[PDB]
């Protein structure tokens, strides 16, 4: 069949992907050990496109671990589910690129990047026939958007027909550590824009912003925040793990979302989300999921919606469920929400549908959408760009490592041509 | 002697056969030792196989059917992988015709009545006990083994569990399904089991 | 093993009494918001279909996921067609034939054919409540 | 003997192809199995102890639905290599389908094809469904045609296809789809069959009165449309009427094959028993414009050929009787050149029905098959969709890419057109 | 602390057996 | 009365034979102890009471295969000296099976066949079973040749070489033994018969589905084509073929007679529950080009002559008109000097299934032998890489060590490409 | 310690007393 082979990098890209394989293994049953527990066949009959047999019946992720230093790998192994990797698999830096994307993709990232496309090649050629490839790393950081977006590049070098879709976490809007931000993120947006098919944008304010309002939690960790984006991540491939009545792959996705090649930056959204009170008094309809997920304040990111025109979008229904009452919902959002949408593209929405709902509920639905109103995030990048471009401000720890001055203004010129490209479709 | 000689089942045959083949010739030129094909056993005996929430099934509605002996263990990983397809085989199977065509007995090398019991709770075919000598006499038999602590008289491991052995009316094997041996074909040798011509008459 | 309620007591059904007529069995639990809210509705719309007319036309085989004795006997003591016997192996035997997972699931309605393969599903975890009629007692009738 | 041969392509193909292969099953009672307890011959084939095989190939390039059903109740009833599935799906894509991934599968389909067709003479013809807005059935149903008038060049070919729906389409990538594989099908399809979803969606909400129905539920409905045009070859009547009977009465232009369809009677459960279903009853009620099976008026039509495929308890006076009512009812217009344009095909064995579905055992029925003049909006409506996106190229360089010139979009534009000018000229 | 599997798919729902007319 | 004697040298050519002589046994009904509880004559022996022995010689220069035989299962079923064993193994080399370890062995070997040639007269001819690739299959497998025609004359010996395989090797000098061996048995084989490794187990993959076949699988496919060819032999049949009806309707010239094979149906259990098994479908699979034995692809040749032998209930009126339809078609094209060009051979018996086998139980069965010009291509194939490496003289040191001279591969180079030039002639 | 030995050759695994047919 096909498989997805998963490539994780950085410290985020560890952290909220680790608990990724806690929400897969939980769907599939996969005891922490290795084995499997449920008793029933659907799960099990498409089980490769995210695990091995390892000969001794225990099924081991095809997921490849990345970081520059030590410490998350130890903390990754350590909790529950930790013993599922394949020791292998994991790839140590000793360093660590303290938030410096010159040092995590010129300099210190390539004494790492043959090995680890060493392990790429042996998981992936050894396979029947690959679809393609995820992604998930963050942009602020060094060892993650940096060693990250190298991977990718190399990548699409060896294999240039597969997809290749990245579950990226963008900065935030206001409230940021990692004071050197915007430096890291604009080179890792030039270059995923050449090489990368789909880029799914998650923020972090955007995730604090619907666990105040919607899962009403009073304090809310950062494992909480991986569950809830583990929770989109994995409804992406509910056509290819179970059956159902419409299918809808990646490479489904790819060619229904995106007109035109160089803008291909989504924006993740899951219904439904309700608090453990009121969890048993709602009516679990779909005229209830489709009013959840077209909503500003169910994204994940924080960019208004409502601000834009959605060019394309598509929705991923799970559970069983009417496809007469899906298809005419999804017609009555584009009727009334005609002004938000954009005319020259008849019928913008797309269904497809699931039969194995999500464990513990009966319907959800995952939403994807090309939104032209993603480019108030590329101007705030872009902007506190310029701010600190103008004064020369912390190039010295770029330009010192062997990066060039040039490809600053390279990275400037391709963001603006992309907010402008973005702006003639408004 | 088939499929072994060294079987304690077949040596138990042996004994009983040419027994009756002394009485006979006591009692009355007859072939003495007895032809292999003359001998004659009961395999499964009246106390033997139960079913779903324990009620005694005789050897006489296992007539006419093809019948095969699941050799599981319950922490094998391979053995839990197995089940669910072999659940959903048995099923359709069983569904698509007017009568019932397969039946799995269920021998089981757990390491306890609690993993017997746990393990068993999800199957509908019937199941033979792990106290009853039968679940070793077969074992010793169709040549299983997880490892090679049994005293084996010049054996080869015939299959490691899980397994599926199509067991003849005299014990003899109907075929080999292949799911750990030399085809090597997981979870997809069950599609290769005839029915035809594998009658437990 | 099917056994039906009379004045005083239970007997055990004829088999002569399911030829000629259609056979629905209702796979139910006791303690349930939506099983008490179906149970009054097939019990009125059983009495008029089955005394609107000189011959009976359908009848019901009451099946039970209930834990009690107690609760088994409760629902028994005023539900007017068949049950089954809770210590019968068919109980069993029907659930994991049937595919109810003991929720969304109750209740049931599984109309079977005389060669005891099912003539029909109906659910009622749904908006829609005017279900009852749409299953055709006219067409399927046993021999 | 008499045997046509069915072949599913597409996700739709194949679901559509479970409907119909539960309903003949069911017909000629024959098990799940594939034995039973000669009017089968023409959809099952034998093979020694009474089992009867299906004439039927499925096609899809995606393995998640072909493979679902080898694991399903009917895995043995279907031969194991008549079910052919490919690695990675079309995706969308008519280019994929028909260049890069579609050439892979095509020549394993002929095989089977071939050795199908090689096992008697006196083959009647091919049926086909297939989806025209998806990747494979539109991309892998090209070739197939292609490859397949080249070689059997006599047979006549009858496709139903799925056609997108004017308001719910669930693509973007569907107006491309669609007019691309109009050109497929103008000169390879000899008759096609035009067929909606969401008109089947009303039909099953105020006919029967299922609120919220599914696919499921609507491939029933077709299983019984195709059950009806083939009911003439295999049980015994008084008017028979095969399938090369219907490209000589239907089509009067090599150009015009696009055609209607309508059902008659979908009846519930509560209302059948209540009601006369009077012969001159379900023919009135089949030409009802909006119990037509595509959503596509015919009052701004003209009826140029009709088809009436009566099934049951029909006497062939008040056939006569019915559609002389219709004929002098003014709504309808009828053509001025083709004076008469009915048929009557009547059939003894009444409409057998699944049990657990949707309908009511009904003693008679009719089908109807119709060529009108109403086919040019529903090819201006997906005209007028793909001048929009292709105004400024959208999802244009997903097609180059894969081997499709820049061109043919260009080039099947105009034969629609060609199309829409040779449906306007002949209504006059 | 998990939760057991409670779907089927709708092709294994809608397509089982089914009893010949007579 | 009527015998023929089995050599199977070499490693391939003994466990060829253990799976051939395991078919006879079954099928004649004996026990490994050699005494069952006339047809038997032709193969087995007659001793002692009851019990029969095979016809047959078995031959290597190692034992590591022959002893092995002899601590197996057929203990007592072979005589003793039957299988004779050497010390020290060929080595993949040609010039040690004939001049350096062959010349001790072979005195032994045409000791045990005189004396089990001159029990009866009758010998209908020598079956030889050798591998052209490896040493002793190839090297000793000539002397046996050359010393066998010399004594025994005009004696009909037929051959089975496994020929290599294009792409698929397991030795590196087999480009030097094989056209070595092809100039020697070129004039000492009366009919040659190719088998492929590749050819084998793409039939073993599209047929009866096994992903990762042995070689035992291999064998048991060989044996049936063995059994099929001396059918007629044991068994009574309509229309009978034995051993010397193959040389005089295949070899039209003395040095053309290389030759093809295909079986069908080779059919799984999971299969032949779906298909009828017709004489017109089992002998138009037998002509499929996937369907053949060495691994050549029939459409760019000619069929020189061919030989059909039909096993089962085959009626002798279905072969004829099985065989006018492939006559008729014209991907088959035959040569212009052969215009009546197959023959026909029918035996009542069904082929006997080995139990924990893979195929399954069919009631009929084609073996089918083709004399055709393509394989020119299977020798040109073979003739472009042993040039392309003889002409630097690597791998030469081994062989000219030995005892040969080179001036033997010049010699045996030019003779192959006579041949090469013979059947370019003769395609005109 | 030691390790027990397993093996057995592939012409005695597949290379048995087969049932005759009748
Ligand atoms: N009536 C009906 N239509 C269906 C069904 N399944 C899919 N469709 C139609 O198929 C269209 C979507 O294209 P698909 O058929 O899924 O795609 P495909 O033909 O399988 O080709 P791929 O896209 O490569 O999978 C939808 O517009 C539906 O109208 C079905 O079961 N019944
Ligand atoms: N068909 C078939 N071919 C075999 C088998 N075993 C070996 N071969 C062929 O034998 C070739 C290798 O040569 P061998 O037969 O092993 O060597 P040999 O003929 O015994 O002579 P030596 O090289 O001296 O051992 C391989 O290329 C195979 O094609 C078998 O079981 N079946
Ligand atoms: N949602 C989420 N965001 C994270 C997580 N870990 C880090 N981040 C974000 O990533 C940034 C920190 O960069 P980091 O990933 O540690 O840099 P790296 O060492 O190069 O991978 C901060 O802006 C965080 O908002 C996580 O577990 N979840
Ligand atoms: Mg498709
Ligand atoms: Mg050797």
């Amino acid at each position: 069949m096909r498989e997805i082979v998963h490539v994780q990098g950085g410290q985020c890209g560890n952290q909220i992907g680790a608990k990724f394989w806690e929400v897969i293994s939980d769907e599939h049953g996969i005891d922490p050990t290795g084995t499997y527990c449920g008793d029933s066949d659907l799960q099990l009959e498409r089980i490769n496109v995210f695990y091995n047999e390892a000969t001794g019946g225990r099924f081991v992720p095809r997921a490849i671990l990345m970081d520059l230093e030590p410490g998350t790998m130890d903390s990754v192994r350590a909790g529950p589910f930790g013993q599922l990797f394949r020791p292998d698999n994991f790839v140590f830096g000793q360093t660590g690129a303290g938030n410096n994307w010159a040092k995590g993709h010129y300099t210190e990232g390539a004494e790492l990047i043959d090995s680890v496309l060493d392990v790429v090649r042996k998981e992936a050629e050894g396979c029947d026939c690959l679809q393609g490839f995820q992604i998930t790393h963050s942009l602020g950081g060094g060892t993650g958007s940096g060693m990250g977006t190298l991977l990718i590049s190399k990548v699409r070098e060896e294999y240039p027909d597969r997809i290749m879709e990245t579950f990226s976490v963008f900065p935030s809007p206001k409230v940021s550590d990692t004071v050197v931000e915007p430096y890291n993120a604009t080179l890792s947006v030039h270059q995923l824009v050449e090489n990368a098919d789909e880029v799914q944008v998650i923020d972090n304010e955007a995730l604090y912003d619907i666990c105040f309002r919607t899962l009403k939690l009073t304090t809310p960790t950062y494992g909480d925040l991986n569950h809830l984006v583990s929770a989109a991540m994995s409804g992406v491939t509910c056509c290819l793990r179970f059956p159902g009545q419409l299918n809808s792959d990646l490479r489904k996705l790819a060619v229904n979302l995106i007109p035109f090649p160089r803008l291909h930056f989504f924006l993740i959204g899951f219904a439904p989300l309700t608090s453990r009170g009121s969890q048993q008094y709602r009516a679990l309809s779909v005229p209830e999921l489709t009013q959840q997920m077209f909503d500003a304040k169910n994204m994940m990111c924080a960019s208004d919606p409502r601000h834009g025109r959605y060019l394309t979008a598509s929705a991923m229904f799970r559970g069983r469920m009417s496809t007469k009452e899906v298809d005419e919902q999804m017609l009555n959002v584009q009727n009334k929400n005609s002004s938000y949408f954009v005319e020259w593209i008849p019928n913008n929405m797309k269904s497809s549908v699931c039969d194995i709902p999500p464990k513990g509920l009966k319907m959800s639905v995952t939403f994807v959408g090309n939104s032209t109103a993603i480019q108030e995030m590329f101007k705030r990048v872009s902007d506190q760009f310029t701010a600190m471009f103008r004064r020369k401000a912390f190039l010295h720890w770029y330009t010192g490592e062997g990066m060039d001055e040039m490809e600053f203004t390279e990275a400037e010129s391709n963001m603006n041509d992309l907010v402008s490209e973005y702006q003639q479709y408004q | 002697s088939q499929p072994v000689f060294a079987s304690p089942l077949n040596v138990e045959k042996r004994r009983l056969n040419e027994e009756r083949a002394l009485m006979q010739a006591q009692k009355a030129n007859i072939q003495l030792p007895p032809n292999y094909g003359d001998m004659d056993l009961i395999l499964f005996p009246e106390g033997s196989l139960k079913n779903s929430n324990n009620t005694v099934i005789p050897q006489s509605h296992l007539k006419g059917k093809s019948v095969a002996l699941y050799f599981a263990d319950g922490a094998d990983p391979k053995c839990a992988s197995l089940l669910p397809f072999l659940l959903n085989y048995y099923r359709t199977m069983n569904e698509g015709g007017a009568n019932q065509k397969i039946e799995i007995i269920f021998v089981s090398l757990d390491r306890d009545r609690e993993a017997f019991e746990s393990h068993r709770a999800h199957m509908p075919w019937l199941s033979i006990d792990l106290e009853n000598p039968l679940t070793e006499i077969l074992k010793r038999h169709f040549r299983v083994m997880k490892e090679y602590e049994v005293p084996t008289y010049g054996y080869g491991s015939r299959t490691g569990v899980p397994s599926v052995i199509v067991i003849g009316s005299d014990g003899r094997e109907a075929q080999f399904l292949p799911i750990c041996s030399g085809l090597e074909e997981g979870d997809r040798a069950l599609l290769r089991w005839d029915w035809r011509n594998t009658k437990f008459a | 093993v099917v056994k039906r309620t009379q004045q005083g007591n239970y007997v055990p059904v004829r088999p002569d009494h399911f030829a000629g007529v259609s056979v629905a069995l209702f796979f139910a639990k006791a303690g349930h918001s939506k099983c008490a809210q179906i149970v009054p509705v097939v019990r009125q719309f059983y009495k008029t279909t089955n005394f609107s007319g000189e011959k009976a036309v359908i009848e019901i085989i009451y099946v039970s996921l209930d834990k009690d004795e107690q609760d088994f006997e409760r629902v028994r003591a005023l539900m007017p067609w068949c049950s089954v016997e809770y210590k019968s192996c068919l109980r069993k035997k029907l659930i994991e034939r049937y595919r109810v997972p003991n929720s969304t699931a109750i209740p049931l309605l599984i109309v079977i054919g005389p060669n005891g393969e099912e003539a029909g599903r109906m659910n009622f975890q749904q908006s829609d409540e005017f279900v009852l009629q749409r299953w055709d007692y006219r067409f399927n009738k046993w021999p | 003997m008499r045997e046509v041969i069915s072949i599913h392509v597409g996700q739709a193909g194949i679901q559509i192809g479970n409907a119909c292969w539960e309903l003949f099953c069911l017909e000629h009672g024959i098990q799940p199995d594939g034995q039973m307890p000669d009017a089968f011959n023409t959809f099952f084939s034998e093979t020694g102890a009474g089992k009867h095989v299906p004439r039927c190939v499925f096609l899809d390039l995606e393995p998640t639905v072909v493979d679902e059903v080898r694991t399903g109740t009917y895995r043995h009833l279907f031969h194991p290599e008549q079910l052919i599935s490919g690695k990675e799906d079309a995706a969308n894509n008519f280019a994929r389908g028909h260049y890069t991934i579609g050439k892979e599968i095509v020549d394993l389909s002929l095989d089977r094809i071939r050795k199908l067709a090689d096992n008697c003479t006196g083959l009647q013809g091919f049926l086909m469904f297939n989806a025209v807005g998806g990747g494979t059935g539109s991309g892998l149903g090209c070739l197939l045609l292609e490859r397949l008038s080249v070689d059997y060049g006599k047979k006549s070919k009858l496709n139903f296809c799925s056609w997108p729906s004017p308001q719910v389409s669930t693509a973007v990538v569907e107006p491309y789809n669609s007019v691309l594989s109009t050109h497929s099908l103008l000169e390879h399809t000899d008759v096609a069959v035009m067929l909606d979803n969401e008109a089947i969606y009303d039909i099953c909400r105020r006919n029967l009165d299922i609120e919220r129905p599914t696919y499921t539920n609507l491939n029933r409905l077709i299983a019984q449309v195709i059950s009806s045009l083939t009911a003439s070859l295999r049980f015994d009547g008084a008017l028979n009427v095969d399938v090369t009977e219907f490209q000589t009465n239907l089509v009067p232009y090599p150009r015009i094959h696009f055609m209607l369809s309508s059902y008659a009677p979908i009846i519930s459960a509560e209302k059948a028993y209540h009601e006369q279903l009077s012969v001159a009853e379900i023919t009135n009620s089949a030409f009802e414009p909006a119990s037509m099976m595509a959503k596509c008026d015919p009052r701004h039509g003209k009826y140029m050929a009709c088809c009436l495929m009566y099934r049951g308890d029909v006497v062939p006076k008040d056939v006569n009787a019915a559609v002389a009512t219709i004929k002098t009812k003014r709504t309808i217009q009828f053509v001025d050149w083709c004076p008469t344009g009915f048929k009557c095909g009547i059939n003894y064995q009444p409409p057998t029905v699944v049990p657990g579905g949707d309908l009511a055992k009904v003693m008679r029925a009719v089908c109807m098959i119709s060529n009108s003049t109403a086919i040019a909006e529903v090819f201006s409506r997906m005209d007028h969709k793909f001048d929009l996106m292709y105004a400024k190229r959208a999802f244009v360089h997903w097609y180059v890419g894969e081997g499709m010139e820049e061109g043919e979009f260009s080039e099947a534009r105009e034969d629609l057109a060609a199309l829409e000018k040779d449906y306007e000229e002949v209504g006059i | 602390p998990t939760l057991p599997f409670n779907a089927q798919s709708c092709y294994r729902s809608e397509y089982v057996a089914k009893p010949l007319p007579p």
